[PDB]
């Protein structure tokens, strides 16, 4: 709603814990044949297209 | 058939001048003050003149890279005289070598046209008018209101925009500096007794149709630049009335005691202006503060941040959902780019600015961490984050997948070489994966 | 939800004390009717911005007419 | 020849000219280029206005082609044709701050294969810089396209 | 028929919405391969001679 | 005469001025009689231009021819 | 069986005074009174001297590449000490590769 980017950049970094983190940012972090290992099949499962 | 103009030495200098921990704070407010007008920087060339030429003899590096309006106003005039010849072949190689990379998309594109409209559109995000350059000074947004088919939608907060004929209602235009001379204290009284706060407007000056379209501005900001830096700046955020209570509440500036030309930092009282100024290193005379104050009056009053909406192509726009149809950006109004501050040099400088993330390449954690101590402590307790592509952005300005540049586009960023032929691989990357833009690969 | 940032640090009450100037009568006009006494400073301050940085344009206009050429032609004989 | 320091019988031949000079075009074209002659120097410029030719033109040269080639049905495709510019110079590309001091003496005439170019026929004119605004493959000097 | 050229270059140039391109111009654009490519049937008609 | 370059920025007043130049009563001559003002203006700020340019070839025409012989054997003593 | 007279270096040199953005346009109004004329260059040789003086100090670019009319009074009329000797060669290595 309001218009100060200041107080949108304190109020999200103000208090944090433990982070997420997205789904290609682990995507593009593992060279091909760990990738490819049957040990990540979170990430074979979605990327099909 | 594109032969690099640019040069691997200017390069090196770009970066050096990319990791410097003494980079000058009071070049980069007065590059925060001119905010990409031609008078306005006619206004200020002797200051900027010297600055160049102080900050280029002192040590083998220049200023000024960072904003591209900046750059156009050097290479396009003053020169010549004042500032050293050899710091003026930086700025033409990369001129040059940004106008040489669009000839090259250019021929990349085809000759041959769906109907009346070209179909470089189609083959390359670069040359593509629905993506927007991050820092805006002109008026781009009515002009993409007008030449997109497709619905551009614009977000400024709660309130959406997507009519043209609303161009009163939602934006304010800034008038030219001569014509306001009967308006001064009507921008200015605005301040004291108008709320900022849930404004909804805008305050922008006018756009200016000169040459070169949009595309020179997007290699610039996307192309040369993340890869010049290993993609090390951040969005920022200015005080603009702290700034102008920093230099026209000067003690030569009330001063008719004080002469037009005498070294300031003789005669200033101790303050945040004389610290900037001593870790700066560089005396200027009075008569260029003087210049930028008198600035203050056409300067806008904050920044502002801009989401843009638009839909896709008629090639990639099958979808069973209409929300997956269009694709989001983000703008940065009258705001700027950043590289790495020192540490000294936040404890003045933090009265006037602050931290903004933006897209992968101008979101970082460490330039971020460097201006905020929220962001620091926040990257510290968690080293994770250290990367680009885990750094968490909010969702009031930043979404990773809605998006033009994602993730493996700053993972590449990141770790890309200076090399000049990865200068051409970020430019080969910005093709749209499109049927006919396959056509045009098969060509080739 | 304002809290934009602090001031920076500068001298207290400059203008009162140091100059005698254009800028002086012109300041006399301003008046403090609800307004704390710090806010009163601090909108002070940017009065005083306001008022140099009007005096400073004046002054660069007044720069910009440049030469004319009867009165070099009655000095430089 | 209209400056003044140039008008004055006064005024010395050898001095430099920007001590004296008034807000127009010598000074923007000048401050261009940074560039100080000596007052004389443009006076003997001055001296050039009685030869000085009229406008610029285009003159097309339309001759027949070789007698080894001369086999053809249409007698109007044995001739070859060229256009000479008279009384005109071939130019580079300007700046844009410099446009606006050259506009008042100079316009574009591209004319000819290598010499139509439109990265420097943009600057020079607006109507060709919004033409080529409006579809940018126009940008390649082969598919460049010029007046009849 | 009037001899100036400034009005010969703008009334060309002032209100033109289209370019045509011309069948050379578009045959130095193809390489090799894609010319001697039955896709482009129309310029290859016409290189007899 | 159709369309024309639109005119270059000068300073005026070079007739009425101060300096007195001998080509000004020849250029008395002129006047407007039939036409407008302000294209009398500039013809005759025009014809100034060419006797000015007439002027300075003279002189370079007087300046170029050089030094006598005899005037350098006077120059002994 | 011909020998080349002009060097890489000298080909890069007009290379860049092509792609000049700077390029002094009050050069333009000499040509514009030269015109192509030999007496009226031998009459304004002080001024294109300045001219070419002035832009080699200001970058290693050269000026008055535009017209070879220009280029042939250059390269025949000044032969003085006066004019520096690196500027002077380019134009007489490029008239010797024509040659």
């Amino acid at each position: 709603n309001h218009m100060n980017v200041l107080v949108i950049v304190d109020e999200f970094y103000d208090n944090k814990y433990a982070a997420p983190v997205t789904d290609i940012a682990l995507k593009c972090g593992l060279p091909t044949e760990d990738f490819l290992h049957p040990s990540n099949y979170d990430l074979l499962r979605l990327e099909l297209h | 058939s594109l032969a690099h103009v640019v040069d691997q030495a200017v390069i090196e200098t770009v970066q050096d001048t990319a990791y410097d921990t003494a980079y000058p704070a009071f070049f980069y407010v007065v590059e925060a003050m001119i905010h990409g007008f031609e008078e306005k920087f006619v206004m200020n060339v002797p200051l900027v003149s010297l600055c160049i030429n102080t900050y280029w003899e002192r040590s083998g590096r220049l200023a000024f890279v960072n904003s591209f309006s900046m750059i156009k106003f050097i290479c396009r005039h003053l020169g010549n005289n004042a500032i050293s010849k050899e710091a003026y072949s930086m700025y033409r190689k990369i001129y040059g070598e940004l106008i040489a990379l669009e000839q090259a998309l250019m021929r990349l594109a085809g000759s041959d046209v769906v109907g009346d409209e070209s179909v470089g559109q189609y083959v390359c995000a670069l040359l593509d008018p629905n993506l927007l350059p991050p820092v805006a000074y002109t008026d781009i947004f009515t002009h993409l209101l007008t030449v997109s088919d497709r619905a551009p939608q614009i977000i400024i907060g709660n309130e959406v925009y997507a009519d043209t004929l609303a161009a009163p209602q939602f934006i304010e235009r800034v008038g030219n500096m001569d014509e306001m001379a009967a308006q001064f204290v009507a921008l200015y009284g605005y301040r004291v007794n108008g709320d900022h706060d849930h404004d909804f407007r805008l305050h922008l000056g006018p756009y200016v149709d000169e040459g070169h379209a949009d595309v020179l501005e997007k290699i610039f900001y996307y192309v040369f630049l993340p890869t010049c830096t290993n993609a090390h700046m951040c969005g920022l955020g200015v005080d603009f009335q702290h700034v102008a209570q920093t230099l026209a509440y000067n003690g030569p500036a009330f001063s008719h005691h004080f002469t037009r030309d005498e070294d300031i930092l003789d005669n200033l009282e101790n303050g945040t202006l004389r610290d900037l100024l001593e870790i700066s290193d560089l005396r200027p005379t009075v008569g260029m503060i003087r210049d930028l104050s008198a600035s203050f009056m056409t300067c806008p009053t904050f920044t502002r941040a801009v989401r843009v909406s638009v839909d896709n192509d008629v090639t990639q726009q099958l979808a069973p959902n209409p929300a997956d149809k269009r694709t989001e950006q983000t703008v940065l109004v009258n705001g700027l780019v950043a590289f790495a501050f020192s540490e000294r040099t936040r404890a003045v400088t933090q009265c006037l600015f602050h931290a903004i993330p933006f897209h992968m390449f101008y979101g970082d954690p460490r330039v971020a961490a460097t201006m905020h101590q929220d962001v620091a402590t926040f990257v510290m307790r968690n080293p994770q984050q250290r990367a680009v592509e885990a750094f968490n952005r909010p969702e009031q300005l930043f979404a990773e997948y809605r998006e033009w540049h994602r993730s493996p586009m700053g993972k590449y960023a990141a770790e890309c070489l200076p090399s000049l032929v990865s200068i051409s691989g970020m430019t080969a990357m910005h093709i749209k994966m499109s049927p006919m833009a396959y056509i045009a690969q098969a060509k080739l | 939800m304002a809290r934009r940032l602090p001031k920076p640090t500068l001298q207290g009450r400059l203008e009162a004390d140091f100059p005698d100037s254009p800028l002086l009568p012109k300041f006399q006009e301003l008046n403090q009717n609800n307004l704390p006494n710090d806010v009163f400073r601090e909108a002070q301050r940017s009065y005083l911005v306001f008022l140099t940085s009007q005096f400073c344009y004046e002054e660069y206009v007044q720069r910009t007419f440049g030469v004319p050429r009867r009165q070099r032609a009655i000095d430089k004989r």
